[PDB]
């Protein structure tokens, strides 16, 4: 369902975050907290961004 | 055991008299409840 003022803030909202560039793919019945960098190539990241 | 998130347990008691070479004798093992968390397990470790 759509909400209007549930989580419609007018300072944005930084809370929901949504995983687009990491090659890790999330299985069915999975779940990964792990808040990452996304390594391109050399020099891994993963917090050192 | 651990599919889809649910936990089996599966206890059996049995007599035996022997130290090591476990006997070829044939026993089922029967559950006894069934747990469903839902949960993803990877690691384990024995109390003693």
């Amino acid at each position: 369902w759509n909400s209007n003022n549930l989580d419609s803030k007018v300072g944005g909202n930084y809370n929901y975050l949504y995983r687009l560039f990491r090659k890790s793919n999330l299985k069915p019945f999975e779940r990964d907290i792990s808040t990452e960098i996304y390594q391109a190539g050399s020099t891994p990241c993963n917090g050192v961004e | 055991k651990n599919i889809d998130g649910y936990f089996k347990i599966y206890s059996k008691h049995t007599p035996i008299n022997l130290v090591r070479d476990l006997p070829q004798g044939f026993s089922a093992l029967e559950p006894l409840v069934d747990l469903p968390i839902g949960i993803n397990i990877t690691r384990f470790q024995t109390l003693l």
